[PDB]
């Protein structure tokens, strides 16, 4: 993996020691060839994880998730230079900075064998997120944002911390091959039932769960858009990512508490999306219907079934998509207008068709329509639900039904009525979002054609 | 802007836990919580005193 | 008001100066030459060319291979009329079955 | 061809010859004749050059072999090395079960396909082959869970076992 | 212009204790 | 854990014996990354003075790599030799007492009795 | 009613006004020698055989 | 831009605090009828009592003739809810 | 053309191709540290080629 | 292997061409729409033929034209079927569209997007195509999704319409209400066939689908306009005249009914169902028939006689007249 | 609009078309592979048991 590795760290100097005008030119440009050289990783064996070293191997699982980073880096690069436009040299350096070290972190977390080193780098990613978010936001409550996010992060990750030491000095090792092979049964015992919350309650705070999920409206809502589009694409998939390594030695116990957490899930997908409806903004919509939809993964994985597994996954890579896309979009249209009520700016249909275009099938995916990558993962997860419980489609089948509302709600609200005649600072689209949104798109629908390589290990 | 703050901002300083408030609270956020609970458990219950006891259908659900 | 603060600037669009802006950067050159780095690594070498790749890669799952055994031990026994397929995965007598 | 009757039966091709006796002739045989001259004819000889192209230069590829290794029954508990042999021999010969699974189902859905309204009648055969291969596919793999191994199906196949001994220990005294 | 602290942000701490009661008095 | 081990003597960095342990490589990625700290010392006390960073002063950074490396170097063969001690006390301790360090009858997981869950 | 009232009182909120109350009743002592030095006395005998540490 | 006296604040208890919040509200001391102090928020904020947004004129310049609405002028807790598109509560003849 | 120009502003481009050529050296050497089982596994097992001494480099 | 199988597959491939051509740019935008009329009577003239040797013997293959996925035990595969629903009711429908959408640039013709409505047409057909020449219900799922927010597109086409907008999205909550039956059937089959093709659906035979019958219903309620998700349609009627005479005429609402007709020899097992579909039907005939009889307008008074044909059609399908129906859809 | 879809299509295009001639090219003039047993004693290369010449060089490149 350092054929990834060392030309993300060497991608430092070069930003870092870069002129004030080649900055973001030369990021852009080779994390576009880093993305390249990441897209290689999708070369996966039959059965067999493929161990580049003791430290570092990549399955079904984590080589598309990190497919999906190396390709995103540049698209916070080409979304940032907007709003960083009016930056000393060397803070756009930083920011550029915190955003390798991120990318970084999260091939390492992917990456890496052993339980405790995944740990370690999962957790790091705090670091350059509570950086981007707090310095470089823009709102109120970013202060506040971080606090709610570092906090709440941790006070799952800590116990977790606990329970892998634990498990090391007990089983022998953290690595995964290891407590796969090797795993043995879990009893019924409290204490075991302790260890199983300490090692499920960090990742599913970071899903997250329904209740415990208050960072995202608060943290997603605030963030610069570079941070919203890496936490809600990728961040969100940390917790989902865990779990599916991590289920492998807690069963047979998981299913006797799987019923309060997966009804959490099942029940509160209802509320947010519901929660949806009734916003004021879009960035909080867009965080809202990504809690949702993580939450159906929670389902997933929580199943445990092979299907639900590979629905999951398929969740995850196309939330991430989709997520990014409608966060940038957002972010478009706030910079237009310097507001976030999506109310201030309807009716620029007209005005932006590529931007009309762009939310419509934005929505489109978001909402799930077929044959996307977001439907077939949705509807993998909704047929091993109805295996594990037939009810269960009720509450699935109402889920997007209100996600469809919301899915177009706000399309109607903001681009398909009449514009606002005191506003006149829309100007004709520059073409940079445009293409962005193009880079979004264009790899959905070609995935979408062949989803046999986001469908995860179990296929 | 008053709009967006008073449904955004004003609603948890502005919050007294009142009797009604705290009632609301368990109705809607706890109370189908143990309704859904009891739906679910009663049906997984019941199937699975149906295959353990061989009276389902398993002929062609080698996929699930 | 008790805080020298300087008067919020104007929200300065690109296309005032140079009407080809594509919202890069302010001098056109270089927002030019930006637009041609992105418009090539993105859609020519990446989205193109990694789409002919992921199109083509060797094989993969080894799902043929299953496929051209698959047909083979149907082949054998379909042909010697053995079942085609045994009810256990590993054969019970190599396994000492407790008590 | 590229398929046996062994590995995929095909119930033999016949075809009646109708006589139209009737003075109107019937149109969509100008429509098979046309078809024939102008499309097929056409793509026929620009296949025959593309394929005697192909027969300038047909590079060779094989099966991939595999050696069998000791089955996870004979693996000893907790020996790391011939636990990776059995668990790789078990998930390629679960693979093969799917693709056997998946053969069954073509041939059976061709089979249904050939005897049209008449499918209840005349796919039988084959459907009680597909309920077997699928009756105990599901006993031998099914139920496994996301993280299924050589060892829990091994766990599975035994519960089985001791289920069958025990049943059929006391009810035949 | 994102938020910068201003004034009064910074008079929110800048004293005795954060946190001030009647046991901070004066 | 071993600062009660007989035989030790204090106050000195490798007791001799150490000799007899592969001395690390200087390619050893340990020691290179301890080198990095030391560039980044300098890259710091450029910064820390008001100093063009980069190029400032490289006999100061020079000297900062160089000293990190040397202290690095000791401090790997003084890491290698306290966990080569830890193996070697083990091993002998091992031997030393076979009726607390029983053997295992192997045996095939066709015999072991693994309980199967169904996951439904 | 539930996100933005009953879900931050149910765990951020509680907690940072538990911490934040009982800090300043730890954080506020009148800094005289006098009431220092009598609590160091009191946990004296506090672990001397109150909790009997020595046994 | 806008300062705090915009930015809605608690309950008004006192008639000085209700005119406070009439003026802030762009509105005269009748038109504004605090909401109900339960606890479950708003409190300064005026209720304007239930009717949509196809009740307006069709036919008024209003500022904002996507839902008829005036410039600064106060409007709904649930506007969204009462809107065009949304829920009406326009009088129906049976 | 000033080339000396040229190089100081296109030396900073130079840095991820050479990153990749040492990631793809190192991963390189870092096999032959682990060829503890080659042709041991009993799947691929097979006989030593009479020009070709080792089985995987 | 004779022309059957091509030529019914250029029979939509031809008229995918257009919409290429109009991503494209290389499109003439001046005289497209009569590209889009003379590619659709081609499709016709090509489609005519299908019906013949359908005719002179009663051919009726399928095609596995192209493999998607196969998760172990699933091949899922893009494939179609020739049969008498799809194969006589290619022709009829192109010939439907080819007659509306003329009336259409000719009624349809102060609007300056008129290019993407004549577009809109064909992305409506092609996804009618794969709806109803579907041979899993993965494919019947895509275009039943795809005609539903394809009319929304087309109702809100005058998006300056608030009440276009809002009929749009109320006849888009409908069919999202009615698919939810459309994935209880899909899982079911998945699940307790382990299916998802029609072939080995019907040769399972599977004669206790209570569940996936019933869901199967609420779709079919839920597309046709049936009672409880009827009022969709008159809303649908805000848009475009020339929408209304391809979509809402008697396409879209009979797609319903058309995954009811393609499920006949599963749907005469449970009596229940069949009685549930007589219910539905008659009582819809009675209520938009009665909402027909007093409305003072022209438009949304065809569309209570179009939902009183869709439930009298569905009602045959109730006494398991399942050719009849597909007849009677012609007209 | 109409200069970032021609951007668009242009780069697109610009690498498109000559991996569209191709693949064709190889597919009619390079040819396809053919399955049988091994030649008693042949060792496969690690991109022998493939079936398209793409495939096979891209397995011989890097894999
Ligand atoms: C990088 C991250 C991790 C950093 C860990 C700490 C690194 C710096 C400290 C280690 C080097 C300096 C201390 C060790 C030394 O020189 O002598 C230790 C000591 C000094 O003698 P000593 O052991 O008699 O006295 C110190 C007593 N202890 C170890 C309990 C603190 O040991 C020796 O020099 C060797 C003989 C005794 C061995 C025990
Ligand atoms: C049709 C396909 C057209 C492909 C056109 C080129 C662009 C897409 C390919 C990008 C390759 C990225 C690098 C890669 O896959 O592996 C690194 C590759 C291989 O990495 P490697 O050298 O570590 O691979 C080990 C095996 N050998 C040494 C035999 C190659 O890098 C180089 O070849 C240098
Ligand atoms: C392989 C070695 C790579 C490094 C050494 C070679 C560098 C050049 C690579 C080929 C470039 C081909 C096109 C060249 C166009 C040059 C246009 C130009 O002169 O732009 C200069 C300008 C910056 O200002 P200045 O340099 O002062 O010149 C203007 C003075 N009035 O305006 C500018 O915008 C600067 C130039 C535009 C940026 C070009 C892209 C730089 C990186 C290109 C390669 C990326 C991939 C590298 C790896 C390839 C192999 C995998
Ligand atoms: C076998 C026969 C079975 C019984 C058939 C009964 C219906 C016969 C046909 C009735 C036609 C009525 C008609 O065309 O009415 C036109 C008229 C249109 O409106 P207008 O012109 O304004 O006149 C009304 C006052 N303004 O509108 C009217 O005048 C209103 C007439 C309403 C008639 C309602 C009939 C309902 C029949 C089914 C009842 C089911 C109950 C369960």
């Amino acid at each position: 993996m350092l054929k990834i590795i060392i030309p993300t760290t060497m991608l430092l100097p070069m930003t870092w020691m870069s002129k004030h005008n080649m900055i973001w030119i030369n990021a852009t440009v080779h994390s576009l060839l880093i993305s390249l050289i990441s897209l290689s990783l999708l070369n996966q064996l039959g059965e067999n994880s493929l161990n580049f070293s003791l430290t570092f191997f990549s399955d079904s699982l984590s080589a598309p998730l990190l497919v999906l980073t190396t390709w995103l880096l540049p698209l916070m690069l080409m979304a940032s230079q907007s709003h960083l436009s009016k930056e000393t040299t060397t803070r756009k350096k930083l920011y550029i900075t915190m955003l390798i070290l991120l990318q970084l972190f999260l091939i390492m977390t992917f990456t890496a064998t052993e339980l405790i080193l995944f740990y370690i780098l999962f957790e790091a990613t705090l670091v350059p997120t509570l950086i981007i978010i707090t310095r470089w936001g823009n709102q109120t409550e970013r202060l506040n944002a971080g606090l709610y996010f570092l906090f709440y992060t941790l006070a799952g990750s800590l116990p977790l911390l606990v329970a892998l030491v634990y498990i090391q000095n007990t089983t022998g090792s953290l690595n995964f091959l290891i407590i796969h092979y090797w795993s043995h049964p879990l009893s019924n015992s409290w204490s075991n039932i302790f260890m199983w919350l300490a090692c499920i309650m960090a990742f599913m705070v970071k899903m997250p769960l329904y209740g415990l999920h208050l960072w995202l409206p608060k943290a997603h809502v605030e963030a610069p858009i570079a941070g919203s589009m890496v936490l809600a694409a990728v961040l969100l998939k940390l917790g989902g990512y865990g779990m599916m390594r991590i289920t492998t030695i807690l069963n047979p116990l998981t299913n006797y508490m799987a019923y309060p957490f997966l009804m959490l899930s099942m029940w509160g997908m209802i509320m947010t999306s519901s929660i949806c409806l009734r916003q004021t903004d879009l960035k909080s919509l867009i965080a809202y219907s990504s809690v949702s939809h993580m939450a159906l993964v929670i389902v997933a994985i929580m199943i445990q079934t092979p299907w639900s597994f590979m629905g999951a996954t398929a969740l995850m890579i196309a939330h991430g998509l989709t997520s990014s896309m409608l966060f940038c979009l957002a972010n478009t249209n706030y910079e237009r207008v310097h507001s976030r009520t999506m109310i201030l700016a309807r009716g620029l249909q007209t005005l932006l068709p590529l931007m009309a275009t762009w939310w419509l099938m934005a929505s489109l995916t978001n909402l799930a329509l077929p044959p996307s990558i977001n439907l077939i993962g949705e509807l993998f997860i909704i047929t091993a639900s109805f295996s594990w419980s037939n009810i269960t489609i009720i509450l699935m089948g109402m889920n997007m039904m209100i996600t469809a509302l919301y899915s177009l709600y706000m399309l109607i609200t903001t681009q398909r009525g009449k514009y606002t005649h005191h506003i006149n600072n829309i100007k004709a689209s520059f073409t940079r979002e445009n293409a962005l949104m193009a880079l979004h798109i264009l790899p959905l629908l070609l995935l979408t054609l062949n989803p046999k390589m986001i469908l995860g290990p179990l296929y | 802007i008053r709009w967006t703050y008073a449904r955004s901002a004003n609603i948890y300083p502005n919050f007294r836990p009142t009797p009604k408030t705290s009632l609301l609270g368990a109705l809607f956020g706890i109370g189908p919580l143990f309704f859904w609970y009891y739906v679910f458990k009663t049906d997984r219950d019941k199937k699975e005193k149906l295959i353990q006891e061989g009276k389902l259908d398993q002929t062609f659900n080698i996929s699930y | 008001i008790r805080l020298q603060e300087d008067p919020d600037p104007e929200d300065e669009n690109l296309y005032e100066k140079n009407p080809d802006s594509h919202g890069y950067d302010k001098d056109p050159i270089v927002d030019l030459w930006n637009m041609r780095v992105v418009f090539f690594f993105g859609f020519s070498i990446v989205l193109v060319l990694g789409s002919t790749f992921v199109a083509y890669l060797p094989d993969y799952r080894m799902q043929e291979w299953a496929r051209r055994e698959a047909e083979r031990l149907v082949k054998y026994r379909e042909a010697n009329g053995l079942p085609l397929m045994e009810s256990n995965c590993f054969d019970p007598n190599k396994i000492q079955l407790p008590e | 061809d590229s398929w046996d009757k062994d590995v995929y039966p095909e119930p033999p091709r016949r075809t009646p010859a109708p006589a139209p006796q009737t003075s109107l002739p019937n149109p969509v045989t100008y429509l098979t004749k046309i078809f024939d001259l102008l499309v097929d004819r056409p793509v026929t000889l620009a296949r025959e050059f593309i394929e005697q192209q192909h027969a300038k230069n047909r590079y060779y590829y094989y099966h991939r072999e595999f050696r069998r290794v000791p089955d996870i029954t004979e693996c000893e508990e907790k020996d790391i090395l011939c636990m990776f042999e059995a668990e790789m021999q078990w998930r390629r010969d679960y693979k093969v079960d799917q693709e056997i699974v998946n053969i069954i189902q073509e041939r059976l859905k061709a089979c249904q396909q050939r005897e049209g309204e008449s499918y209840r009648q005349n796919c039988a055969k084959e459907l009680e082959q597909f309920t077997q291969v699928s009756k105990a596919f599901q006993d031998r793999y099914s139920d496994l869970g996301a993280h299924y191994s050589a060892r829990k199906c091994l766990a599975k196949q035994k519960q089985r076992m001791l289920a069958e001994r025990k049943a059929a220990k006391e009810a035949a005294a | 212009r994102q938020w910068q602290p201003d004034v009064e942000w910074a008079e929110q701490f800048g004293g005795a204790v954060m946190y001030p009661t009647k046991e901070t008095a004066h | 854990m071993m600062s009660g081990r007989p035989g030790r003597v204090p106050l000195q960095f490798l007791p001799n014996e150490a000799r007899s342990l592969p001395p690390p490589k200087l390619t050893d990625p340990r020691l290179v990354y301890m080198g990095f700290l030391g560039y980044c010392s300098g890259l710091i006390d450029n910064a820390i003075r008001r100093r063009p960073v980069v190029s400032a002063g490289l006999h100061r950074q020079l000297l900062y790599v160089t000293s990190f490396v040397f202290f690095g170097y000791y401090l790997l063969k003084r890491q290698d030799y306290m966990y080569a001690l830890r193996d070697h006390d083990m091993f002998a301790y091992v031997k030393s007492h076979p009726e607390d360090f029983p053997e295992k009858d192997k045996k095939t997981y066709g015999e072991i009795l693994e309980e199967f869950h169904p996951v439904r | 009613l539930l996100d933005l009232i009953w879900l931050e009182t149910i765990l951020p909120k509680t907690t940072s006004f538990i911490q934040m109350k009982m800090s300043i009743m730890v954080s506020n002592q009148k800094g005289l020698i006098k009431l220092y030095f009598l609590s160091f006395l009191i946990t004296i005998m506090i672990s001397m055989t109150l909790f009997n540490y020595h046994e | 831009h806008v300062t705090k006296d915009m930015f809605p604040g608690p309950y008004p208890k006192t008639p000085e605090e209700r005119a406070a919040a009439a003026k802030k509200y762009n509105m005269r001391v009748e038109d504004y009828e605090p909401y109900p102090d339960d606890g479950m928020g708003y409190g300064d904020y005026p209720k304007l009592p239930d009717r949509s947004q196809q009740e307006r004129d069709p036919w008024y310049d209003w500022d904002h003739p996507d839902l008829r609405l005036n410039w600064g002028e106060p409007i709904h807790w649930d506007l969204d809810m009462y809107i065009r598109n949304r829920v009406d509560t326009s009088p129906t003849p049976v | 053309m000033n080339v000396l120009q040229i190089v100081r502003d296109h030396w900073v481009h130079i840095l991820v191709p050479v990153g990749f050529v040492f990631g793809c050296y190192l991963d390189r050497r870092s096999d032959e540290k682990l060829t503890a089982f080659r042709n041991k596994s009993l799947l691929f097992k097979r006989e030593l080629r009479p020009n070709e001494e080792v089985t995987w480099k | 292997m004779n022309p059957f199988a091509s030529l019914t597959l250029t029979t939509l491939i031809i008229l995918t061409i257009p919409i290429m051509m109009s991503n494209s740019n290389i499109y003439k935008t001046n005289l497209y729409p009569n590209y889009v009329k003379t590619t659709v009577s081609y499709a016709f003239t090509l489609s005519l033929v299908p019906l013949l040797m359908f005719m002179h013997t009663g051919q009726e293959m399928i095609i596995s034209n192209w493999h998607w996925m196969t998760l172990q035990t699933v091949e899922l595969s893009l494939s179609f079927k020739m049969d008498y629903f799809s194969v006589m009711f290619i022709p009829v429908a192109l010939f439907v569209t080819w007659s509306i959408m003329e009336f259409s640039m000719w009624y349809m013709h102060s609007d300056p997007f008129i290019n993407r409505f004549f577009k809109y047409l064909v992305l409506f057909l092609i996804t009618m195509m794969i709806l109803v020449t579907a041979n899993n219900l993965f494919q019947l799922f895509i275009g039943w999704e795809g005609v539903g927010i394809m009319s929304f597109l087309l109702i809100g086409w005058w998006h300056g319409r608030t009440d276009a907008n809002t009929a749009a999205l109320q006849a888009i909550l409908y069919n999202r209400i009615g698919d939810i039956g459309f994935v209880l059937s899909m899982a079911w089959f998945l699940t307790h066939s382990n299916a998802w093709d029609l072939q080995q659906i019907f040769m399972l035979n599977n004669e206790c689908p209570n569940m996936p019958l019933i869901g199967l219903l609420l779709a079919a309620a839920g597309k046709s306009a049936q009672f409880g998700l009827h009022p969709w349609l008159p809303s649908a009627m805000e848009g475009p005249t020339p929408v209304s005479a391809l979509l809402h005429s008697s396409t879209m609402v009979v797609a319903g009914v058309f995954l009811l007709i393609r499920f006949y020899p599963l749907m005469e097992t449970n009596k229940l169902v069949q009685t549930m579909t007589l219910c539905l039907g008659a009582i819809t005939t009675l209520f938009t028939a009665l909402c027909a009889i007093t409305q003072n307008d022209i438009k949304k008074i065809v569309a209570f006689s179009t939902s009183s044909q869709l439930g009298l059609m569905m009602v045959t399908i109730g006494i398991n007249q399942p050719h009849l129906a597909f007849l009677h859809i012609c007209m | 609009d109409r200069r970032f879809l021609k951007l668009m299509r242009f780069y697109i295009l610009l690498t498109g078309i000559p991996v569209a001639i191709g693949i064709t090219l190889v597919n009619v003039f390079i040819g396809e592979a053919e399955l049988a047993d091994i030649p008693e004693g042949y060792v496969p290369e690690h991109w022998e048991y493939f079936k398209h010449p793409i495939s096979r060089w891209i397995a011989r490149t890097f894999y």
